[PDB]
Order: C-alpha cells, then structure tokens, then sequence
C-alpha cells in the first residue's frame, strides 16, 4: 500500500549527442523502475514550458 | 560477485583537492589561453596568432613557475601529503610523535672483575667506555660506553660480576648558561634524543615525553626537543607556568617558570653521538677504560644467552619517511598513554623503531592480562631477552594497570632456498665472487622491498626477480624453495599441531 | 564575505605611467590577477584561506575525508556522511582523551 | 633577498601522482622566521610609523636606503599577507570593503560605537527613542541593550580603521641593520650543514 | 631597422587581423622613451631609481639652472634606461604662463647614428 | 608555438632573478626584439610579474609554517592550533 | 538553553544532544556551533533516533538567542568600592556586606587575564593535547582522585 520508494543516485552517466548513460541507484531487490523523459525548451526558447 | 556499488565509497584513495595540482605547462596555457580569451575586454583578439601567444605563453611560465610554490607548499602543508621529511617530524613532532636520530647501538654486559683494592662495594661510574670490533672486523673496534653507575657485592673468594647494559658512542656532556632571549642548539651530528640526558643546575629534567613522565615531579621539571631544519638538535622547555597553572599545590601561589636565567640554572646536558647502526652485531668487546682499583678479569658475553644473539643493537638510519608519515596519526590519534592494540603497535614503534622493522600487537584471547606482542629485531628474527624485558618495562610504563605486556617473537616459516644464477665471464671484469656479494644483498632488499612489511602472500619467482636484476651480466638465475618452520618440541607436537597455510606436496 | 582580489593594487604594483588608464594592456595584464586571484580555487586565494579551511569545520575543506573515520564509517547518508565527518575532526580530540 | 641565499632545492611532485617529474626550486621551504629570531633576538625592534600608504619595499628603501631589504621589515612585522597586511590608500580599501560587502551589501553600516569607543555589534533602534537601542533580530519593543547616542559605523570608515591600525610597525635600527645581517647569514651557516 | 625593435604596442590597440597591435621600431624608441620620462621616480616596483622625478614646485619655478637642473636629470634619465639611443641631446622650453615644461629631444638611434629626429613633450600642472 | 622547451629548473628567491629568468623565457623568440630595455612596454609588463611572484614566494612560507604551531608567530593560527589540540582560547 | 561541551566530551552524551559549540574565528571574534544528532522515526513506532553524531541540529528557522558578557578584565581585579547601581520595586538593598561569608584574605575582586599571551598558550596547547578525561594506568587516577579531597 506503500511507495516503491525511489531510486537514490540518478543521473547521466554519459553524453555522446542524442544519447545518454543514465545511472540511477538500484534501491531495492525486484522493483523495476519508470524512466521519463521530457522536454524542456520548445527549442523556441529554452524551458518555455 | 567481486563488487558491486552504489556511488560508493569517497574521493579515491586520500585527499588531493586538485585545484592545486600541477598541470602541463602548455595545457596550463591551454587552459590560460582560454581565459584572456572571451574577456570582455576583446573578443577580437586572435591569440593563436602567434604574436599574442608568445606573449600570454610567457605569462604561464610565471604563472606555471609561481604554482608549484602554492601547490608543492600544500603538499607540505599536509603530513601525509608532505613529501620533506623534516616537514613530515614538525606535523608529527606536533602530533605528539617524533622521529628519532640514529639510535645508539646498545647491549648488555656482565663482567667478572677483581677490584685490586677488595672493598666491599665498586662502582662502575657512568661513563666507562668500551671497545667492540663489528662482526668480522678487527680493524677498528667501536667505542661504546658504560650507561650508567652501577655497584657490586664483593663475593667470597674475593671475585665477584658487576653486570652492566652498554650503548655505543661517547658521552659528550656540555653545559650552557641559559639565558632569556637565545636558542639552545646542540650541533652535533650522531646525536640521538633517546640517550640525551640534561642537568639543570643540580637535578634531572625530562623531556615528558618518553623518559618517565609518571612520577611525583610535578612537572614543574620537564623541557622539550625540536629539529633544526638543519639537521641538528635544539633544546626547549616551557617557560611560565611551566607546571599546569597556577595555584596547584602550592599554598603561596603566585607565579613559577622557572629559568630566569640570569645565570641562575647553569644547564649541563649529557648525551652521546654515535656511528650506529654500523654497529650491530659486535661481538668481541674490550675493557676500554681503566678505574681506579678494578681490573676485569673476565668479560664474557649475553647474560641469559637467547642462545641466538649478536653483539650489540640499535643505531638506526635515523630516517624513514614512510614509516613514520602515516604513523604519528595514530600518535596523533591515541593520548600518550598506549591502549588500542595498533597504539601498543605505533607506541612500541617510537622507541626501538630503530630496533623494530615491524611490530605485530594482539591479543591472545586464552590469556587476558597480557599484551602479546610479535616484533621484528631488524637486525634478526629475535630479540634479545633483556630487551624484551627492557623496551617491556619501558613499555609498561603507558599501559592499562591489570594489562601486562607480552612479547613473543612468533613462529616463522624459513624459505630454504638453492640458486642456480649463470653469468658471462667475459660480460664482468668485476670478481665473480664479490657479484654473489652483490646479489645477497639484493635478495632481502625484496624481502625488505615486500615480504616483513605485509607478511601476505610471497611470490618466489618476484623475489628471483630482483635477484636477477642484479648485475645485467648475470645470464640467468634459478633458485628452489623448502618452506620451514622450526619446532619447538620434537617429542609432543604443539596442541594444536602446525600448519603451513600452504598446499605442500604429499610425501 | 569575498576574499577581496589582489586587484586593486595593480595601480601600486606596476608604475602608473605604464598602465596609461585604460588599455587593453592593462585590462589585459588586469584579467591576469583575476586569474591568479579569486574565488576558490586561485593560487593566491588557494593559499590565503588555506590555513583557514584547515579546521575542518568551513566549507571547502579537505581534511576529513582523507582520513579514517570519514573514510570507514560505513554510514550510507553520502550528503550528511560529510558532515557526521568534520564535526568530529572539528574537535575529534576528546573521543582520544577519552578514548 | 633570503630565498635565493640557500641553495634552490630539487622537487618531485610525487603524491599528487604517483609519477611526477622532479623540479629544482628555489627554496621556500626553510623557515626563515625563526632564522629571523635567534639572530634578531641580539638586538631590539623599534617601533616605527608610515607617512602614508606606500608599499612595504617602497617604504622599506627609504628607511634603509636599500629597498632590497622589505622582508626585514616584513618579518619584523611578519604579517600574514604582504598583500593585505601593508598599509592601503583609502581609494583601494573603500573598493576593499566595497568588495568583500558588495555580495552582501554595500554601505552596510558595521556597528555602533558608543561614545566611549565601544563597538556594538547587531544594533537598532526602535527609531521612537533614537537614543533606545534595542538591537535587532528583536523587532526591538523588547531589551534594549543600550540606551543613549552612539555613533555608527560605515563600512568604507569601517575600512579605514583596519587599515589604520597597520600604522605603526615595529623596526630595528638603521644602524644594526648591517651588524645584524652578517649575524643571521652565520647562522644558516650553521643552518646548512 | 623598422623591423628591429618589435615591441608591443603600448596601447594594445586592435591590430587589423586581430593579432595584438605593434609599436614599430623607434616607434616603440620614442614609446618606451615616452614611458621614462613621465614616470615618477621611484614608482617601478623593485627599482626606485626609476623615472625622471619632477618637483612641481621646482617645475614651477623656472631658471636658466632650474631648467638645467631639469635638462640634466632627463638626459640623465633616458641615458641609463634606453641603449638604443646613441647620440641624444635634449631641450627644454619651460613656459611662464601656466608654468609648463615642454622639452625637445634629438636622438639617434644606434643603427643610423648621422641621422637625426626630435620630439616634443610638455609637462604640466604647477 | 612553444619555441623553446620549458625548462623546470625555474630557481631564484630575489627579483632580478626572477624578473631575469623570465626573460630569457621571452629570449629566444622573434617578433617581439625589444622586451629587454625599461620603458619597452613589454619589458615593463615582464615587470610586475616577478614583482607579484615574488611576493607569493614570499608570502607562501609565512603560511607554511604558520601551519605548524609552535613555529607560528601569527596568534590567531597559534590558537587555531589550541583549538586543534582542544583547547579553546579562553576569552 | 543549551551546554557546550567544549572543554567537555562530545564522544560523552549521545548524538542528539542539546549542546553548542563555542569556537574562535581567526578574525578573532567569536563562532559557535552545534552538532547534529538530526533525530527521525522509522514508523512512529520507535522511539526518537539518534543519528550523526554528538549534538542535536536544531532544525532550520530555529530561533536562538545567545546571552553573554562583555566584560573588561583588567581593572576587575581589586574594585572593593561597590554601590547598587540597580533599582528593584519593593526590594531596598540597605546594606551590601562586602567581602561576605569570608576567609579573612580578601580582595575586591578577581579574574582577568589577556586571555592569550599568545605565547604562553602555546604551552597550554602543547599541554592539553596531552590531557585525558579518562583515566588509566594508575598513577592518573589517584591524581584525579587526590583532586578531590587529598583533605581526607
């Protein structure tokens, strides 16, 4: 009834342009993970929303 | 399996804030060259042209010339980072933990000696000095001398044995008037603080620190050492409220530092340099100092024999900056007083480091109430009974009350070993022999280079190595190892019998 | 509170009749002291707080984490790691007097 | 005029990397202050005063004729920083304090100091009694600290001050200066070894 | 010789092609000469014999020795500071109204010593 | 370019060491002849240079030592080191 | 209100502790501090969790205020010339009996002091970095213990 509560470390572990890397902490045992992307800029202006 | 992480861990192995680290001069101005550039000042300015880039290139030589004063000071500034040694004593000095010079080359003697006058009691008077030959040569012996006064029943028949200890050197024993403004070097070289002793006008002071310093005197008697960054030693006390402040235990109060001067407290110390750890190992001694009335008819080597003994001990290189950098922290870490078993490690290893390579502190969890010590005499395997006595009681000093030190050379497997090392005669104009010289040498530097040191795994053919390192004219070199240990009782093996730690052929 | 440049001394430093008044060649020497000096990480500011931050309790410091405690605490919490480590080598006396 | 006296010293880098090369070096790495004590103990140091804000070398010609001796006076006034712990005109340390307070804020009125020149630090008044200070952090309409007309402090007068201070150094003779120097080159004599 | 003598620019202006800008040679002569002579002295760093002192109140007063005492210390100033210069004579006008010094410098540099250039400075604010 | 190795010799504690061993840094190179003679522009930037470093040089051993105590003339670092050890200077 | 170790053991206590720090800015005003013992509950069933180290944070907006003294120490010494400077309702002070509940050895007042005489500090730093609170061997305990009534 509880949150799977969370990767701890998250990030990027690397960039070569229009691919990442992205490390996040493993946390618990048998939990996979919901990985999001989303968008800053509009690439009109920058995190227009 | 092996390991796995989570962002583990911290900063590598130890601190390198990395700002200051030195970079290649021309990434230095790779790096500068980026900086003139995009200030605001011009954009326009093309610094690859190469008029500009000489120009800037010229102000990362300074730039690169002035950064390692600031860096390399901070590896200085940071023990454990400083890579002077005299730098690395003054943080340890300061933690409570010097460095020692080369210490004394010292032993024991009893000698039967008939006093011509047959009074009931001689004494031998601090400062008798006798003469050993090092191992094997005749040639000069070494001068060492009586450390201190001691007395002997006359027995019946007339003759009766002083015993006395001995370190190598010769006292050398100067007064100074102390005075206010004024430092107090000693310049002498082959000095060692550990034989150092001092009067002031009258009585005995200690520097606290490791000589006594739990006894009635209140502290009021005490003084400290520091190195000159020269190399030689000055001498220090405390001055003003050179006890804890104060009242304390006296009803008059006021105000005691001691040593005006004016001239008052004439100060006279007594201490001896010596040629130690060129000594080790000198068996034949002399009688080299006549008394009045007493003439040694014998002098016969080790009391309370090991059996395996060498003449004298001690000297000392003095310095080594690994084994002391690390150290002093835990010095640093522990009080004076010695409790974990690592302090009775580093605190052992202040004085007779120059008597220990390395020092195992353990518990033997059968016998509480003692501190089980396994040392290394660096000279050899076992130290001598009065010193295990002696550094014991020494040692006793710092230690918890119901704890009693312990000390046991441990077992120790023996690498028993045939070479087989080929050389081209013609490839050497150097005497064959005096290249088996040569290697000898080089196989403890590996031992030494490794083995003492962790007491891990030990690789054969990496010894062989070293070894074959030796002389680049040697064509090949082989060698055979039987491990062996020594037992004590060929009747009844040891309860828990032996292991080897070590698959062994059957049969 | 910012560790004032060396800056305002190039008037001082160099004679004045070769700073003219404004020139890129002062302005361009000028940016040399920024470089030298400034913000964390510049020799000058580099050794100027050094004695400083050796406590270790300030920010910026490096002392802590090289040693021990910090090293082996095993504590998990990496953020607040740092700061159970410092505070205890801030004093990290008493625990060995004590000890 | 010291450093380049001993001979420059060999480097290595080694803890940065476990391989760095080597680099000779001048030497900063003799103390010197106390090279500078034993040998100055002889003497005496003469308090001295600043005709203005020049620099330590620039002032330490005109003392001494030779500006080449600055750290002479420098040791004897053994300031952290030669860069700050000289005497500075108003110009720079106004821009000094406009530095260091500008993130924070300019023209931040330090403290205030009552008549009898002593500091309060963290003061307000309530502005009903000017003369009624009740800190702040308070909101005051609670414990005044003071009542009375102190003066207040700003922070560009507040650098005056500091700098004031640096007037006065503390010297040794003109005439020593000579006798002394040969003394101390003695003694890193001694010092060499 | 035009090309001995590179120094930079003392302005630092933009150079067309972006490198930094250049003082030619004697260009850069007249330049660094320019640059000793309005210092005051004792204003380089290390060095306080640099720069070519000016009393204002002596450069307010004008004499026949003023004006040499003047005459001397800039021929004796340029001569120490700048070998370039092999044949050097100096003038000084010093104008009563507003008690200005303007003062003409023939030299000649090592390279053409028969050859002959002036220059003309003046110096204010009594 | 780097028309010249860089040398790590680099020694001097005086300034015309410095101020010297920098110029033979700019020796050795073309396009910029003067760069030797006070007033040049150049040489005079070649100036301050050392002036500063020197003074780092300088400076750096004050703190060196005023790192260690017992060596450290500067009070407030001496009690910097009381608090080291644990004792807070009384007020 | 909260203590300070200092001159005292923060290895003593717990971590969450209420407790400060007094310490020196190099400046030489003075900065204090505290430590964290930053304290949470796993559930509610637990009682309060001691976390970090020898202190107790006060959480962020915590409002403090820190009483003192600004004193001269010099001229404190001697002063017997005493007067009330105060007035208090309903309470008149007629008679404040100097050198009370006395020993006849007296002076008006003491405590002073630099404090630092910055060499002779160094001393006392050289000294108490020597010092234990605990005791251990034996000859340190009877020391201590003779600290307290060697009277009997």
């Amino acid at each position: 009834t509880v949150k799977a509560p969370s990767v701890t470390s998250l990030r990027i572990s690397k960039l070569s342009a229009n691919q990442v890397q992205v490390r996040w902490d493993d946390v618990g045992a048998n939990f996979y993970y919901f990985v999001e992307i989303a968008e800053t800029k509009t690439n009109s202006g920058e995190n227009l929303p | 399996a092996n390991t796995p992480v989570n962002y583990q861990l911290t900063r590598t192995a130890n601190a390198i804030p990395e700002i200051f680290v030195g970079g290649t001069f021309a990434e230095i101005k790779q790096n500068l060259i980026e900086w003139l550039n995009g200030q605001n000042e011009f954009l326009d300015y093309d610094f690859e042209g190469s008029r500009l880039n000489v120009l800037c290139d010229l102000l990362a030589y300074n730039t690169l010339y002035i950064q390692q004063f600031g860096n390399a000071a901070v590896y200085e500034s940071f023990m454990r980072t400083a890579n002077l040694r005299s730098s690395v004593v003054q943080a340890a000095q300061d933690n409570g933990y010097l460095p020692t010079s080369k210490s004394a080359a010292q032993t024991e003697i009893m000698l039967t000696c008939t006093d011509a006058l047959n009074r009931n009691y001689i004494t031998i008077p601090r400062g008798t000095r006798f003469l050993a030959y090092a191992k094997d040569t005749s040639v000069n012996p070494y001068n060492f001398v009586s450390r201190e006064d001691v007395i002997a029943i006359r027995d019946k028949n007339n003759q009766y044995f002083p015993r006395l200890k001995l370190a190598q050197g010769r006292i050398v024993r100067t007064e100074i008037i102390y005075d206010k403004l004024t430092p107090i070097i000693i310049y002498d070289k082959n000095i060692d603080r550990n034989q150092v002793k001092l009067y002031v006008d009258g009585a005995e002071w200690i520097n606290w620190t490791r000589k006594s310093m739990v006894h009635a005197g209140s502290t009021s008697t005490i003084y400290y050492m520091r190195e000159t960054i020269d190399g030689n030693t000055e001498f220090y006390f405390g001055e003003g409220e050179i006890s804890v402040n104060a009242s304390e235990g006296a009803l008059t109060a006021n105000y005691i530092g001691g040593l005006k001067p004016t001239q008052n407290s004439t100060i006279v110390i007594e201490y001896i340099s010596t040629n130690g750890a060129d000594a080790n190992g000198a068996v034949g001694f002399s009688y080299a100092d006549t008394l009045t009335n007493i003439t040694v008819i014998n002098i016969n080597e080790n009391p309370n024999d090991d059996p395996d003994f060498v003449g004298a001990d001690g000297g000392g290189d003095p310095e080594d900056i690994e084994r002391i950098r690390e150290l002093g922290t835990i010095k640093r870490e522990t009080q004076q007083r010695c409790v974990t078993a690592t302090d009775y490690d580093t605190f052992v290893s202040e004085r007779f480091g120059s008597i220990i390579q390395a020092v195992q502190t353990f518990t033997d969890s059968t016998k509480p109430g003692y501190a089980f010590i396994a040392a290394k005499p660096k000279s050899g395997l076992y130290l001598t009974t009065v010193q295990r006595e002696d550094i014991k009681n020494y040692l006793k000093d710092y230690n918890l009350a119901p704890i009693t030190p312990s000390i046991i050379s441990p077992n120790y497997l023996f690498i028993k070993t045939n070479l087989k090392v080929t050389y081209a005669l013609n490839k050497l104009q150097e005497s064959e022999q005096w290249l088996e010289g040569q290697i000898i040498d080089k196989i403890d530097r590996y031992y030494t280079e490794d083995v003492e040191i962790f007491n891990s795994s030990f690789a054969k053919s990496k010894m062989l190595t070293y070894v074959d390192d030796a002389d680049h004219s040697v064509i090949g070199s082989s060698a055979t190892i039987q491990m062996v240990r020594e037992v004590q009782n060929f009747y009844k093996t040891p309860e828990a019998g032996i292991k080897y730690n070590n698959q062994i052929k059957d049969r | 509170l910012a560790d004032p440049d060396l800056r305002p001394l190039i008037g001082t430093m160099m004679p004045d009749s070769y700073l003219l008044q404004d020139s890129n060649f002062e302005a361009f020497c000028e940016a040399y002291i920024q470089y030298l000096s400034d913000g964390y990480g510049t020799q000058y500011n580099n050794l100027r707080n050094l004695i400083r931050n050796q406590y270790p309790r300030e920010e910026h410091a490096w002392e802590y984490l090289w040693s021990e405690i910090y090293k082996r605490n095993i504590y998990l919490n990496a953020d607040k790691r740092d700061a159970v480590a410092r505070f205890f080598e801030s004093r990290s006396y008493d625990f060995y007097s004590t000890k | 005029m010291l450093f380049t006296f001993f001979d420059p010293i060999e480097y290595a880098a080694k803890t940065v990397n476990k391989n760095a090369p080597t680099i000779p070096m001048t030497d900063i790495f003799r103390n010197y202050k106390d090279y500078f004590k034993r040998a100055l103990a002889g003497y005496r140091l003469r308090t001295y005063y600043i005709k203005g804000s020049p620099r330590p070398e620039e002032l330490a010609n005109a003392i001494y004729g030779n500006p080449q001796l600055y750290w002479v006076l420098l040791m004897c006034n053994d300031n952290y920083d030669p860069y700050y712990g000289w005497i500075t005109s108003q110009e720079a340390a106004y821009q000094a304090s406009i530095q260091k307070y500008k993130n924070v804020g300019g023209d931040q009125i330090v403290y205030h100091v009552n008549e009898n020149g002593e500091k309060f630090y963290n003061l307000i008044s309530y502005d009903d009694n000017p003369y009624v200070w009740y800190d702040k952090g308070d909101k005051a309409r609670k414990y005044p600290q003071y009542e009375g007309a102190l003066a207040a402090v700003d922070t560009y007068e507040a650098a005056v001050l500091e700098n004031e201070k640096l007037r006065q150094i503390k010297i040794i003779a003109k005439s020593d200066i000579n006798s002394f120097m040969n003394d101390l080159i003695r003694i890193m004599e001694k010092s060499y070894g | 010789i035009n090309k001995l003598y590179s120094d930079i620019d003392p302005e630092m202006k933009m150079d067309w092609n972006k490198d930094v800008s250049r003082s030619l040679g004697l260009r850069s002569i007249k330049n660094s000469l320019l640059g000793i002579i309005t210092t005051r002295k004792g204003s380089r760093p290390f060095d306080p014999e640099f720069g070519c002192d000016l009393s204002d109140q002596l450069f307010e007063n004008m004499t026949p020795l003023t004006a040499d005492t003047v005459e001397r210390n800039i021929e004796s100033a340029v001569r120490n500071y700048e070998p370039r210069i092999d044949k050097l004579a100096v003038n000084v006008i010093p104008v009563y109204d507003d008690y200005t010094l303007i003062v003409e410098i023939r030299f000649s540099v090592i390279d053409n010593p028969d050859d002959i250039e002036q220059i003309k400075l003046q110096l204010a604010s009594s």
